[PDB]
């Protein structure tokens, strides 16, 4: 784990970008920046999944089970209605 | 100048009448003659009372739940109006709402009309159904349609509190004459009497509020706790709250008991809860869920054919090229399998089709976005809420009582269900006090959202016997302020007593100590500000460094730096200006937080919670602390487990240094040499000396004493604040703003100093769908004269496109030439508004126009097919379509404006602009009409 390093790396400031660091592979949260306040600012770091998307579309060609059609009209206010896993 | 009388009624229904104070209250009179209208069913007590009000020629506001049967009152009034040969206009808020009412009214009464921006049918009908916004324009025109009208009906009047369109309801009411009588249909609101007093005050006649909590089909509400074996009945059929179930359901969340929506849906079909509406607050979530349901098929083959005949049948009008669209094609299998989706993003031809299908019974499950509740009411037997919590865009919150009330009011079908079932899926612990409010709480008060608009102002100047100022004075907004004054006074006194009751901090000198500590906090923030300046912090932004992130009240505690980048502003509403420094930091975020994709949604873990590490990029100024410690970081942070590892590491350092993990000194370590910080440091050092001198610090029970001082301080702020609110008691709140607008209008040349509308002003009246001030000014700068027809319409997309899309497409000069041109024009107006003392900021006005669909609209305009244009942008199809629909709307507003200033060329360029734009699926109308 931990260590204490009190030592500045001037490159980041001089060169405008990180120097002296090992960068991890990570997925960031979204596309914006937390601080940005009025959103009078926007930045670009620079893949949809909609219903008509191909991955989705082949799921419907593939069939599915039909559970219950037509017993009675309905059933009172029963305190616990279970539902199996 | 108004009094209220309460009148006795029977079956848990309330009747009160507000009358002008100088008139004696007289009991309503029993009907002479036969009823104007007769119904199939036996009327409810609330309906009868209201009906009697109409018989007696007095106005009534009926406030009852959705599906209670508010609509009959309106019908009876039309019947009465028609019977006496006078006219009636029934208005609805949305176009969708109006069409449904047009038809509904058409069946009962033969002579009916529909007036919408888009359609006009039977305009001189005895009963005319119109959108309220159209009605406002009619009042402005001074039209003949209002001439034989005796009654106006406002249905779903409780949408008046909506911010954008709320004002039009108020404005319409103000414009209408005293001679007219009204029937108000609304949902249950707490302040129903208040609204009725305003009508009486404004119209100098009685208005009755008839209120009932009756629900024809009762509901039983359930909460399913995630990871729970089953649903629990939190509220009964009788409207009672069962805490034991709530607590029991809640404990399961604690996991001390001893959550798919797929599962909930499966039981409903199994237990013949059958048609169900599933509510999700994300468009994407609604769709995601729907697919999941595709594994099971809920339809018989006879129904499967039925789905296809109607679907296909609706679709026949659509061009074959439009019919082959992916958006159209992929939907059909879902429908065939009994699944539907309904959200803002989807196409309108399909939207309506699903609504038709649901009504036929072909659709067993509907996963719809939150605005389905705000739609033509189609009820369902069961309602499922996928989440109890919502994202505001700023903070996470639970759904409000009004929010619950609307969505859960979609459950239960009058003819068809003995009970309605509402299900709440809940992922976070909920308190009993918090839970009780959600379910058994009241609806939102109909509070007005009147605001000043230039079109309102201009049009009022234009009209002869009214002024802009008159509208303000007679508004509901003003009425509420006046009426609420008694409370403000009461709050002050009560708050004042509170200060005295708690004015027993034992020695009065603690106020001085508190001020010392308060000063330290203020200074402490001043130190931090220097530490997160880019020059000083960039040097230390090394991976694995421990840093604290706090963002306007939600503070995340300790995080580790993962990476840093410098980014440039791509706003581009305003100028690029400065570049922003973003640091990507692994923070401990909420379970709720991780579920939201958006960057803005990140929030710190709750006290109960474990938390989860996410790397979220934050701006440089949000880091409140930087430390010496640097820690080892695994090199793939993608896995939860690997990211989780940092949390353990963070605690290992926390355990190791329990006096606080170490921070770098600004000068000793950061080296910031700014002289001003030293002063802050000195001043902080000084107060520390003062702080320790004080006796209080050392004294035991200091915390108890200080807390009173904080409490005492809070009341004073509230007392002062209330006193400020009281100071504005005798003043018209928005009048100052009107005058500021009026000054702007004069400077810009729209109107004269003596308030006579001028020719520039007259053109502007027509434009009510967008920023009229700019467009006429742009017209008067001749910007439109030299434009491409496609450019002319594409430029206007910015006037009416409001949705949030990630980014614009680079544009060929013909499209962006005007873009450059408008912004300067926009900038000029902005300069003058600020000059006139208004509140706006230049970056914001300039960036309030969105050019994101500029290309797309042009491309559509030139003859491109709809399918092609969808490729270009990431905003959904419905959103795209919506913007275009408003675009036609705007062009008509623009077309008319040109006639006023007599440019035939301009009329035609705009009028032929519509024709390029208005074609095929985008303009269909299948919602049967
Ligand atoms: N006494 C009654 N007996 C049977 N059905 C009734 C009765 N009163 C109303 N209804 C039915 O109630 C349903 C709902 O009425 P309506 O649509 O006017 O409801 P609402 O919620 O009050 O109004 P809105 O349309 O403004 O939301 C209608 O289908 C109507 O036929
Ligand atoms: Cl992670």
């Amino acid at each position: 784990s931990f260590r204490t390093d009190k030592k500045p790396d001037p490159a980041n400031w001089e060169y405008k970008s990180l120097y002296r660091g090992d960068i991890a592979r990570y997925k960031r949260k979204g596309d914006s920046c937390l601080g940005i306040n009025p959103k009078k600012q926007c930045i670009s770091w620079e893949t949809e999944k909609k219903h008509s998307r191909k991955q989705v579309e082949r799921y419907f060609t593939k069939k599915s089970v039909g559970l219950m059609n037509i017993s009675k009209t309905e059933p009172e206010p029963i305190s616990f209605i279970p539902v199996k896993d | 100048r108004v009094k209220v009388q309460s009148v006795e009624t029977v079956e848990g229904c309330t009747h009160e009448v507000a009358l002008p104070a100088e008139e004696d209250y007289l009991p309503l009179k029993p009907r002479v003659g036969k009823a104007a209208k007769e119904y199939p069913f036996i009327l409810d007590a609330f309906q009868r009372e209201a009906i009697q009000c109409v018989d007696n020629n007095q106005s009534v506001l009926v406030s009852a739940h959705t599906s209670a049967g508010k609509t009959v009152c309106a019908e009876y009034a039309i019947a009465l109006a028609l019977r006496e040969k006078q006219r009636v206009i029934f208005t609805s808020p949305i176009k969708a709402l109006s069409n449904q009412k047009y038809r509904e009214m058409y069946e009962e009464f033969q002579d009916v009309g529909l007036m919408t921006g888009d359609v006009t049918i039977n305009p001189t009908a005895s009963c005319l159904v119109m959108t309220t916004e159209i009605l406002r324009s009619m009042l402005y025109r001074g039209s003949e349609v209002m001439r034989e009208v005796a009654w106006v009906i406002f249905d779903e009047i409780h949408y008046m509190r909506d911010s954008e369109r709320g004002v039009v309801w108020e404005e319409t009411i103000i414009l209408l004459p005293d001679n007219v009588h009204y029937v108000f249909l609304s949902a249950t609101i707490p302040n129903a009497r208040q609204f009725a007093e305003w009508i009486c005050h404004l119209h100098k006649q009685p208005c009755h509020v008839i209120y009932t909590d009756y629900r024809p089909t009762p509901l039983q509400h359930y909460i399913f706790p995630a990871g729970g074996d089953g649903l629990h009945l939190v509220v009964d059929e009788n409207g009672d709250f069962r805490e034991d179930n709530f607590n029991t359901a809640m404990q399961v969340l604690r996991d001390a008991g001893d959550s798919n929506v797929f599962k909930i849906v499966k039981m409903i079909m199994e237990r013949n809860f059958q048609p169900v509406i599933i509510f999700s607050f994300s468009k994407k979530d609604c769709e995601a869920y729907a697919l999941q349901m595709t594994k099971l098929d809920f339809n018989t083959d006879e129904e499967k054919k039925m789905v296809e005949e109607v679907f296909s049948n609706a679709i026949d009008c659509l061009s074959d090229e439009d019919k082959k669209l992916p958006q159209v094609e992929h939907v059909l299998p879902l429908l065939k399998r009994g699944i539907g989706i309904h959200h803002g993003g989807l196409l309108p031809i399909l939207k309506e089709t699903i609504e038709i299908l649901f009504s036929e019974g072909l659709i067993k499950a509907l996963f719809a976005t939150e605005t389905f509740a705000m739609g033509i009411n189609m009820p369902a037997r069961t309602v499922l809420f996928t989440n109890a919590r919502k994202f505001d865009g700023k903070d996470f919150r639970w759904i409000s009582s009004g929010e619950y009330i609307q969505m859960s009011g979609r459950a239960g079908r009058r003819g068809m269900d003995d009970r309605g079932i509402v299900i709440l899926m809940v992922d976070e612990k909920m308190s009993p006090t918090i839970g009780k409010q959600l379910l058994k709480g009241s609806a939102d008060p109909l509070n007005s959202a009147f605001h000043l608009t230039y079109n309102m102002v201009l049009n009022l100047l234009r009209v002869e016997e009214i002024n802009p100022e008159y509208m303000l004075e007679k508004s509901f907004y003003q009425f509420q302020h006046y009426r609420a004054i008694p409370g403000v006074v009461e709050k002050v006194k009560n708050s004042e007593e509170q200060y005295n009751k708690i004015v027993i901090p034992n020695e009065e000198s603690v106020v001085i100590y508190y001020k010392i500590r308060q000063q330290l906090a203020k200074l402490g923030k001043e130190i931090e500000e220097y530490i997160h300046k880019p020059k000083y912090c960039l040097p230390f932004l090394q991976p694995g460094r421990l840093v604290k992130v706090k963002n306007e009240g939600d503070d995340f505690g300790w995080g580790v730096v993962v990476n840093f980048s410098k980014k440039s502003n791509v706003k581009p509403n305003s100028g690029e200006l400065d570049p922003l420094y973003v640091v990507e930091v692994l923070l401990r975020c909420s379970k709720e937080s991780l579920k939201n994709s958006a960057t803005e949604a990140a929030k710190p873990a709750k006290p109960d919670e474990k938390g989860e590490m996410q790397v979220v990029p934050v701006l440089v100024h949000l880091l409140s602390a930087i430390s010496s410690v640097r820690l080892y970081i695994p090199k793939d942070l993608r896995p939860v487990d690997n990211r989780q590892s940092v949390l353990k590491s963070i605690q290992e350092v926390q355990k190791r240094f329990p006096d606080g993990i170490p921070l770098l000194d600004p000068i000793d370590d950061m080296g910031i040499q700014d002289q001003g910080l030293k002063k802050v440091i000195q001043k902080v050092e000084a107060f520390e000396h003062r702080m320790y001198s004080h006796p209080l610090h050392n004294d035991p029970n200091l915390e108890t004493v200080y807390t009173l001082c904080e409490k005492k301080a809070q009341i004073a702020i509230d007392i002062k604040s209330a006193k400020r609110e009281l100071k504005k008691a005798r003043t018209v709140l928005q009048m100052d703003e009107l005058k500021c607008r009026k000054r702007v209008l004069r400077r810009l040349g729209f109107a004269t100093s003596s308030d006579v509308i001028e020719m520039k002003g007259r053109v502007a009246c027509e434009i009510s769908s967008a920023d009229e001030l700019l467009l006429t000014e742009m017209m008067f700068n001749g910007l439109f004269n030299d434009l491409s027809a496609e450019q002319a319409t594409a430029l206007l997309s910015c006037f009416v496109f409001q949705e949030n899309s990630s980014e614009m497409p680079k544009l060929t000069e013909q499209l962006a030439g005007p873009l450059r041109q408008m912004q300067e024009c926009a900038k000029r107006i902005a300069k003058v508004s600020a000059e006139a003392k208004l509140e706006i900021d230049e970056e914001t006005y300039l960036s309030s126009f969105k050019p994101h669909l500029m290309d797309v609209v042009y491309t559509w305009a030139t003859g491109a097919t709809f399918a092609h244009i969808c490729k270009m942008t990431d905003v959904f199809e419905g959103s795209i379509i919506r913007c275009m629909r408003r675009l036609e709307e705007l062009l008509r507003q623009m077309c008319q404006a040109a006639k006023a200033i007599g440019n035939t060329e301009l009329e035609n360029k705009f009028a032929e602009g519509i024709t390029k734009i208005k074609r095929d699926i985008v303009f269909a109308a299948s919602l049967y009409l």
